[PDB]
């Protein structure tokens, strides 16, 4: 599971912008404490660091409700 | 064949393009009504304005309508050039051309939101008093998507209340509006539904804001079921924009931080239309408790 | 500007000369005014609503290019890819000219309440006798900028049509500059009725007006807003001979291509003018005016 | 007068082609 590390590490360092929180696998992304902008530069940094991009019919609610979710589209 | 198309016989009259029609007395008298009953329910202290269907430019361009919808944006354009220029034009057209090639844009565009202008407005004021305000807002829209389906309109009237304060002077106004909307449309004797949803972000970049916005719940529609109970048809929204156009126009809270906003909009074309689908084109015919509140006796 | 100091009680600005945004004051006199007019409707007239918007190929073939092409507003938008979009989109990001991406519609701002009139009242065949009435309405659009109260670019227009034989048209023009001035009157208004031509464009233009004011094919209501000097136009009645009868092939009950003619009443001129008069306090305005617009 | 000829538009039109304009000198 290298990509639930990095998912989260990635996902932290954009929560790392006046804000702090914790971050679990079963946990909502929007509870967590990501906004719009957030949402659209996590998109950017997992596209970005596992080198693929992710297809129109894929970014939906479900794929990005949470970690595990997300991990689960790559 | 759509299930709204019958309508069109005494609701509409063709003006050679889709999505933009003449209103005959029958449509535009329920319009009026619903826009009397709309009133009436306006909160004490709200503050009425009416904009024409233009707006700057510049004000929509800085409110970042372009990054999100820039394929329904109407702009203006006109022959801005010298008299030879446009003289030139005319002749062009005159000899089987296109007289088009001469037009330069306007500082002006086509509203596609009636609470647009509002921002800039609120925020000349200064900083906002404490409990925030409240506007009523009407303005004639423009979506450039043109359609066949007469609860898709390329032209047409959405009445908004509008809300400028901090979160929670938002959501309170939105709650207390999700409420009060549905007692309307079912006094209006409407079926329908209020679900979460998202606009129509622009793009794969957009395809995500979306999934965003649904995920913070941050839209709420009155759907009523015209063509089916599969894809409902949105007659009325309930928005939160957070601070976005409190940053955007540097409008600050009480407290001094950046204002929320938030709006109640009304389609006024897809709720006349609503009304005639449900009940019909012979207003005699309507229930009585529908016609006693809309005051048509 | 004389008019200058209503501004603050009747309009916001929007951030363009010549559009505002109206307070509930200022719309609760164009209502009143739009209510009186209805009231005034001869028997037999059929009111349509237009939406802001018009076919810009209608608009064409009704002959506008010819007499205005300086005052038409064009919609345009971006109908490129997603591709081309996203450039335009990127090129406004970075503070650029997105606009050049634009193209135009095949719609136009209607810069007159009649023009759609016409194709639909064509499309119905021959007149009946006595001609056809409408009532018609639409927010319009003019490219002229300014300061002035008087002269906005978006602005509300209501007329009453009539397509029929010259008499027919000559007879409804005649009822309605008596019956305008008449409702002038009772709005405590002063003003004057004379010949008037359209501002046509050009050098043309400026001679075509000379013949139409030769030809009495024009009557204004005037109103001193500014100066007794240079009143403003509030109201205007207009006769267009065949023009359109033979542009949509309208034939009247004889067979022949039809008259048409309309009266026109700006509705913000109208209620500028009222406020200029009377002042922005209602309540102060004279009983027998308030009584006509039922306040 | 000069307009009651039967002298319309177009056909003014073409005066001004064949021979500051104000609604006095013509
Ligand atoms: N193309 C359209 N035709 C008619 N009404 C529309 C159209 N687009 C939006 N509306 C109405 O305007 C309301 C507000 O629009 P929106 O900002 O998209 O939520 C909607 O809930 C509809 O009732
Ligand atoms: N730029 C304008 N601003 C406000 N009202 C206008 C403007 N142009 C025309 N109107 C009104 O619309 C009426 C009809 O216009 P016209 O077709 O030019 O005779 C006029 O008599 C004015 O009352
Ligand atoms: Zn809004
Ligand atoms: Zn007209």
């Amino acid at each position: 599971d290298v990509r639930n590390r990095i998912i989260k590490l990635v996902k932290g360092i954009l929560e790392q912008n006046a804000l702090a929180a914790d971050v679990t696998p079963q946990a909502k992304l929007v509870d967590v404490g990501l906004t719009s902008m957030d949402m659209v530069n996590l998109m950017l940094g997992v596209e970005a660091e596992f080198d693929f991009t992710i297809p129109q019919s894929e970014i939906t609610p479900e794929n990005f409700q949470s970690v595990e979710t997300l991990e689960r589209m790559v | 064949a759509d299930p709204l198309d019958h309508l069109a016989d005494k609701l509409f009259h063709s003006m050679g393009s889709d999505g933009v029609y003449a209103r005959t007395a029958l449509y535009e008298s329920i319009v009026e009504r619903l826009a009397a009953l709309i009133t009436s329910h306006r909160e004490a202290g709200t503050e009425a304005l009416r904009f024409p269907p233009v707006m700057s430019r510049a004000q929509l361009e800085k409110s970042g309508y372009l990054k999100s919808f820039p394929n329904l944006l109407g702009c203006v354009c006109g022959l801005h050039g010298t008299e030879r220029e446009i003289n030139a034009a005319v002749s062009r057209f005159d000899a089987g051309g296109d007289w088009t090639t001469s037009l330069s844009p306007a500082d002006l565009v086509l509203s596609p939101a009636a609470c647009y202008p509002v921002y800039p407005i609120a925020a000349s004021r200064g900083p906002l008093p404490k409990g925030g305000l409240r506007f009523d807002v009407a303005a004639d829209c423009f979506r450039r998507e043109p359609s066949k389906h007469l609860d898709r309109l390329q032209s047409f009237r959405m009445r908004e209340y509008v809300c400028i304060g901090t979160p929670d002077d938002v959501s309170d106004f939105r709650e207390r509006w999700m409420v009060r909307a549905q007692a309307i449309a079912r006094d209006l004797g409407l079926t329908f539904r209020v679900d979460y949803a998202s606009d129509p972000f622009f793009g794969r970049v957009g395809q995500m804001k979306a999934v965003s916005q649904k995920q913070q719940q941050l839209k709420f529609e009155l759907l009523i079921p015209l063509r089916s109970e599969e894809q409902p048809t949105a007659c009325m929204s309930f928005n939160y924009h957070r601070e976005h156009f409190g940053t955007t126009w540097g409008i600050q809270d009480a407290n001094g931080e950046p204002a929320h906003t938030g709006c109640v909009a009304f389609g006024m074309d897809r709720l006349a239309v609503a009304m005639f689908h449900t009940h019909g084109t012979d207003l005699s015919a309507w229930p009585a408790k529908v016609r006693d509140i809309l005051g048509l006796q």
